[PDB]
């Protein structure tokens, strides 16, 4: 209601929902590699996991392959990219979830 | 004769239609709606009860029919114990 | 070597031409179009953020549909069906019947944006959305297919839609409205951002998080597919917004925004507010439907709309408490009139789940509860013809859900009436009749199933000729208590005497 | 009453077919919910714009058939295995892009043929878009939905081949960047004679509202045009100027035309069981050829042309 | 000795008691009283949180009165009447008018609380309330009297609520709304709550600044005398608030603050908006209206609602949006149909002002300034015709004023419609209509001043006709431009041949 | 046509008094608008609830007279002058307060004066808060603004009387703490015979709805039996009791009460210009004395009893 | 065949009453209506006058009359330029 | 509108609205003497002064005896008191003017 909804929605989480599968664990450790000094939480809801950061999340397709351990193009997370919070912006070099506005 | 009311019963989850007539008092216009509510989703109590245009505060006498009311058909009413 | 995509990219959305031989009006008329009058040049700055190109296209959902076969054909022999709790077959049922038929009608949405959208990258993307559409119609057809020969409720994956069958008309109107009724730029606005960033995400991730602790992978590596190409063609809604607000439309956007969330909230409500409160056994409810609305909702989807620049819609306030009290009331129209649905409603008040009830909702048991108790002692005491109505419920003008309210120690009910035209429309809160009035051209001479039982067009006027009329073939097909009333053996038993 | 009955091995509406349903039946039959009422097709009020314009522009078609709904794509594809063909031909596509590329193709070209390309080929984007967006057009009023899902195919493939056009367009620029290779396209579309008769088509056509009138202009009158009067012309050009990519690629772009072809001729041999219709579609044809006709000829001319 | 205050205050409100020789709601009935089935015992709870004693009350309003009238009496001879822009003149006009009877009016909505209001506080809050009322109706008679003398528009002051002028209609179709209307506890929420916390400090305050620029002390020092008793009656509304929303009423308390508020925004758009940026002379402008409003109603009113536990209103955007229009629109319909008011508008369009407004209200130019400028224009060639109406505006169902949009280059109007009974009504926002909707008893069978003339109650059908209906006595008395078009004189010359 | 016309000295409604209008008729004449039109009293629908309630219990009254606001107070009051004339009985009254505490005054009382206090005056505070309601009525209820005014002032009156009640009261307490002053008034007021039939009185006083009832039963009938049964022979006890500061007091409030007495007698005078009001009058007075005379008697065999 | 509208004038601030005539074309509405705006605060032009229901898409013939449109008394209609 | 109104709804701000008068130099000097370490806030709008503090904003009857200059009860401030921000809570000893919330 008023406060908890107040709360909730003032937040600035952005970040990637990984489906269930074998990108949960590398988009974990990339958003944690590729975004130093911000504070990664992860909520596990089983068939999904909700990944954020404040303001912006990075993740690179190098990090990604490397944590992933096989050949890999950005555009190939759309398999496993189940929704995100934030704005996107996504190239063939990495992925951005971001935010305009602070709230 | 034939009059189809919206009723919202005291204490239930929702308005439902229940067919009265046109010569139907309160009363007895009261005890139709309760038939589709007390008992099945409503307990029953003590009182008398009262018939009302939705959310207003001013109840129809008891001997009132529903001709003399001046209510049009599928308006919605409630019924309420005083 | 091949050439990335940032380098042709603009070309292939290098489309807009400058008409001369029939106009642009002609070309792009405002009723399918829906420009506001801006002119050609203005929609050139629309960027799609969320690309894709035809070979990347074809390539990745071939990939995406050999996983979801592939686990499908893989889990066969798991006994879902036979080994489940009948709630979560009910969950199943009432998914397929209430979706796979409107994901192949929002090809419709997609088409009408692929050819008359004023943008370029919108009618691009909009033919990938037209593709990824017709890919869920099929999916969710495919998929409960092989129950046909098992349960006579999943013949309703494929004829729902065809049906007068209450639910079934709560959906088209809905779809209808905001889909396929509405012009391309509405479309955009309504359906891709309002619907496919908001709602979509509860019925198809929140309850795959349900399926997953149910043991169910099948359908939730099936849903939460299904949302990655939603995730991807949704980015149309947000492009379109921006250039109405640049372009001195904020007041129109923030309207169709506002009416597009409340119509999808209230079927949202019915639909997934008791799968997950109720349905889904206790043991399964990785969150409850308001928590799955606070992170999905709350947090996630107004938190993007705001960032986009529209505001909190008007009846926020409202919103919050709707969610708190709403689908609570669904639930309990839903099962006792479930001999109407083409699903077995799980009725979800054994002790145990009373107890998760009150902590998810605090007073539940002063409330629902109070009507849950008389059905409860109605059912220990085999007092079965009281848990069965002679009626009808009064039926929204514009949900086409019935009328509810609060129950038990704080009863609570509001109807909003409406005349219009020398007709008496009732509403089920303040939005619904406010949505009316915005567009009566859209709704007006639409009649609900009430209005048409009233209106003689269900023959005959009973119980049974209401559920002829509505499509049911048998008595298998019409909804019966999930677990056969089961449940009331968990109750303290009504005691007589020895 | 009400009866007990049992379950069926398919949907009730293909339960009395004596074959299997195949995984085409399945998912592809009787979708279109929107046909069942004639008098309100969407679920809103009778006379709301859009069922309007659906009594209008479907319901009242003077192309007519008692079941629309039993017409069969020949090819009978769903969006499975359209994927899983397309991935095949379009990894071919950019695998011949691929190598081609690296042999350095585009240099060996005869001298000019930059030019020719630039005026002839670069500005086909803005054809095969209004290809898309008729095919969309076509999709979204087509009144059964084994119809329409060949629509929506076409939509795609029509997308395929702007973006093989766009990327050719870009790749050539590379070598030849004084050409107006991707700078020149829409003033050509819009203001060179050799396009106007293309442009004149297509805008009319894109105005032609009528479902069955848009699939007989689009797909008996439109798309074969293209076929023998832009697509081969184009390769007997590049075979000229030593172009061996261009012949590849429109073969290949050719099997989607002859699909497109082939799923419209089932569908006029479907609505010739009605013997009212052969008029009706003559008509149509009889009223478009001209200018389809004068769109060929004054392309032709410009192919032709110094 | 004396015993201080807090020793012996709650035996003042010790009045509670149990009625046995007739009922509680035979003594306090419903429709009076408002208490929504509250019982006694819990409104003892109520606490006023700015008291006062009856030795207190008599000896501070005997000090409060002697310094207003010391200050009339030793300015008599100022020349405000004779040297004071004619603006400012016709500011004092409308105020005097527009509030005077209606004060004492306030008197009834302080004695229905004296009655009627079940807790014990509120009743002799509402004592002090009464005597305070009488006060601000006397002060706001004796004032303007003297100048009856010099001018037949200041009888308005006493003539105003005994007419059917347009203005008159509208006052006193909110202050029977919300002032005398009503039950006790709608009284105490509606008036003390939001109208007088809210609005009356702009008209009391605001203006208050304006008149102490412009050089009118008696006046400033008048209506801010007025506003330290409406400071203190006013919060018997805090603590009937709280007392709702403890006992299970917020939804029913919500409502009617969003109402009350709503209807004394579009009165004081149309009183007080034109006189803050129109009438009051450039050089005399503390703040624009706007600035006024962020200060009071945003940034203290709204704030305080907020801390009591409300939340902002549903409309609250809307809200902002009319800040920015809407009293600008009310202006050019006052001053265009200015014979029709008991005060002289000035037009306010010098471009000196003019410049002023785009500073304050970016677009003004573009908008409203395109209607100044097919005016002006016409002033400046003699076509007087021009300049004044030959039809009736059409007016709101509820507000009572002008149906009015945004003028010029992006011209937006829209009147909203309600069918109720068979009958056709129009208001100038969703707001409004939804007001009406709340409680259609209040309001169905109202006639505004159109439906009069429509319905052939206005004889003769004239504009003659219809300002004698509206009480009009002689040329002197109907409203004239202010400067008599001398502010053409700022404007550049039309030229003509020579 | 319109016409021309010079300004007025006054307002006017004043303009044809021959006087120069004083203070009380510029401030104080023809207020009440809702007595303008007798279909709606306030500017609403004709039959909201509480254009309902003037029509029948003010306009519909039996007593009736065509120009109600012609009645005058006859001591003039305007708010200024209330508050000038009060101050000064307030002050009065606080600085008896203030030397009648400094000289100890409580002590000196008859042994067991606190007891009779503690039962027959400081319950006085319920029956003062009756009159201050009651008053309020008439004032929201009187077809003149000059008959409400005094109602007004009346009001301000009974919550002076409370006041006074409440101070003493606690003021007693602190000399005699174990009396139940300030502690037993309510159960006083709601269970003790001599304060039943006031109880009694005052609940049907307030519940007599239409303005003139509700006048004549308050002021001719229910506050000239409070003068005569109440204060006086309370003065009396007092002396008898060596309870000097209480005449005083109470020969203060007897001040207001003899003021109400004579507007209450003013309006009657005017009312009876109208004859037929002779018999509406009578009829009330007759109706409410019966009641009104056990009030006085329950009260005063209270007071005389041990 | 007095026929009362309240109508919308392009670009001006405000509805106005305007009583036109049961036969009168939509032409001849709009120009009764631009009596009361045009050269009054809304600046002349060049165009065709057009009227439609209020905040309608739907234009209404200009040869149609007001008693062929299915409009009722008192209702709102705006008058715009095509 | 939206950035200039959230701004100027969320504020702690609370204090006496003192009319033009005798009280208007005293109060301003009782509110920075009676609340130190609380910044105040002046408005001069010349008809009246706004006066506030973030929270809490107390005025004592000694302290604005004293900067008034003569004998001075508390409840004589309403003489010239036209309006408050705040919830108000007054004693013969001391005004206080604060807010519940933080906004
Ligand atoms: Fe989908
Ligand atoms: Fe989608
Ligand atoms: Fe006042
Ligand atoms: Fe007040």
């Amino acid at each position: 209601m008023s406060t908890l909804a107040d709360q909730a929605l003032h937040n600035n989480n952005v970040g990637p929902i990984i489906r269930a599968g074998d990108l949960v664990e590398p988009v974990i450790e990339t958003a944690e590699i590729d975004n130093p000094g911000k504070e990664i939480t992860v909520e596990d809801r089983r068939a999904y996991v909700r990944i954020a950061a404040e303001g912006e999340l990075i993740l690179t397709r190098k990090t990604l392959e490397e944590q992933l351990g096989r050949p890999f193009n950005m555009q190939e997370l759309e398999i496993n990219l189940a929704s995100f919070a934030g704005q996107i912006q996504a190239d063939e070099d990495q992925i951005r979830f971001y935010f305009d506005k602070t709230m | 004769s034939a009059f189809p009311v919206h009723a919202a019963f005291e204490k239930d989850f929702l308005v439902q239609l229940v067919v009265v007539d046109l010569n139907d008092s309160m009363d007895q216009v009261a005890e139709k709606v309760a038939y589709h509510c007390v008992n099945r989703r409503v307990a029953p109590r003590e009182g008398v009860m009262r018939v009302r245009k939705h959310r207003s505060t001013e109840l129809f006498p008891r001997d009132m029919t529903i001709a003399e009311s001046g209510l049009n058909p599928t308006e919605v009413i409630d019924v309420v114990f005083e | 070597a091949m050439h990335p995509r940032k380098d042709w990219y603009e070309l292939t959305r290098a489309t807009n031409w400058t008409p001369s031989y029939v106009t642009e009006e002609q070309l792009f008329p405002e009723r399918m179009s829906g420009h506001m009058g801006i002119p050609l040049e203005k929609w050139e700055s629309y960027d799609e953020p969320y690309k894709t190109s035809y070979p990347e296209y074809v390539s990745i959902q071939r990939e995406k549909d050999a996983g979801a076969y592939s686990v499908k054909a893989a889990l066969e022999r798991a006994k879902i069906y036979e080994n489940s709790d009948p709630g979560w077959i009910s969950t199943l049922k009432s998914h397929y019947g209430a979706i796979a038929v409107g994901e192949y009608a929002a090809v419709t949405g997609e088409g009408r944006m692929a050819r008359f959208s004023k943008a370029p990258g919108n009618r691009n993307m909009a033919t990938f959305g037209m593709m990824d559409e017709l890919r869920h119609g099929q999916l969710q057809l495919f998929f409960p297919h092989e129950y046909c020969k098992k349960d006579r409720q999943f013949d309703w994956a494929w004829r729902a839609y065809h049906s007068n069958e209450w639910a079934a008309i709560a959906a088209k109107h809905f779809f209808d409205d905001i889909i396929t009724g509405r012009d391309a730029i509405s479309v955009a606005i309504m359906l891709t951002f309002s619907f496919e960033t908001g709602f979509t995400n509860m019925q198809f991730l929140g309850l795959a998080a349900d399926a997953a602790e149910a043991g169910d992978y099948t359908f939730a590596n099936l849903i939460s597919s299904i949302q990655t190409d939603e995730s991807r063609h949704a980015q149309q809604g947000g492009p379109a917004l921006q250039l109405l607000i640049e372009n001195g439309k904020r007041e129109e956007a923030q309207k169709k925004v506002d009416m597009a969330i409340w119509r999808a909230w209230r079927l949202f409500a019915v639909l997934t507010g008791p799968v997950m409160d109720y349905y889904t056994p206790l043991e399964d409810r990785s969150q409850s439907f308001k928590e799955f609305m606070y992170e999905w909702i709350i947090g996630q989807f107004e938190r993007s709309l705001i960032d986009l620049g529209l505001d909190k819609p008007w009846y926020w306030d409202l919103f919050l408490k709707d969610i708190d009290e709403l689908h609570h009331s669904y639930h309990m129209g839903v099962w006792y009139w479930r001999t109407t649905a083409w699903w077995n409603p799980a009725a979800g008040v054994t002790p145990e789940e009373r107890d998760w009830l009150e902590e998810k909702y605090p007073g539940w048991n002063k409330r629902w509860g109070r009507c849950w108790d008389v059905i409860t002692e109605n059912v220990l005491n085999d007092r079965m013809d009281l848990v069965s109505p002679e009626t009808l419920p009064s039926v929204c003008n514009m949900s086409q859900i019935p009328l509810v309210g609060v129950p038990g120690d704080d009863w609570n009910i509001e109807v909003f009436s409406l005349e219009h035209n020398g007709r008496l429309y009732h509403f089920g809160s303040e939005v619904d009749r406010w949505v009316f009035q915005q567009d009566p051209v859209q709704y007006q001479n639409h009649m609900n199933i009430v209005d048409r039982f009233l209106a003689g067009q269900i023959q005959p006027m009973t119980l049974e000729g209401a559920l002829k009329y509505m499509g049911f073939q048998s008595i298998e097909e019409m909804g019966k208590d999930a677990h056969d009333f089961a449940w009331a053996d968990k109750c303290k038993p009504a005691m007589k005497k020895s | 009453s009400f009866e007990s009955k049992k379950p069926m091995r398919t949907w009730s509406h293909l339960a009395e077919m004596r074959k299997k349903p195949s995984e085409y039946d399945i998912v592809s039959r009787k979708l279109h919910y929107s046909t069942n009422n004639p008098d309100s097709p969407w679920e809103l009020s009778p006379d709301s714009p859009m069922n309007l314009w659906y009594k209008q522009y479907r319901n009242a078609s003077p192309l007519k058939h008692d079941n629309w709904d039993a017409f069969t794509d020949p090819d009978q594809l769903v969006y499975r295995t359209y994927n899983l063909m397309q991935d095949g031909q379009e990894s071919y596509v950019q695998s011949l892009f691929d190598q081609f590329n690296e042999r350095e193709h585009d240099q060996m070209v005869r001298e000019g043929w930059e030019h020719t390309m630039a005026r002839c080929y670069s500005p086909l984007r803005y054809l095969f878009h209004c290809l898309q967006m008729s095919s969309a057009y076509v999709q979204q009023m087509a009144p059964a939905s084994t119809i329409s899902n060949c629509c929506i195919l076409q939509t795609a493939d029509s997308l395929r081949w702007l973006t093989h056009t766009a990327y050719r367009t870009h790749e050539l620029s590379l070598t030849y960047p004084d050409a107006g290779l991707g700078e020149h396209e829409r003033e050509l579309w819009e203001k060179e004679p050799g396009w106007q008769g293309l442009r004149e088509l297509m805008e009319k056509q894109l105005t032609a509202f009528d479902w069955g009138e848009a699939f007989v202009s689009l797909n008996l009158v439109v798309k074969p045009m293209i076929v023998e009067s832009i697509f081969k012309p184009l390769q007997q050009q590049a075979w000229e100027n030593n172009d061996t990519l261009l012949p590849l690629l429109i073969d290949s772009q050719l099997k989607d035309a002859e699909r497109h072809s082939r799923w419209s001729k089932a569908l006029v041999k479907h609505a010739l069981e009605n013997p009212d219709n052969h008029a009706v579609i003559e008509g149509w044809i009889e009223k478009w050829r001209p200018l389809a006709d004068r769109a060929a000829e004054a392309y032709l001319s410009m192919l032709s042309s110094d």
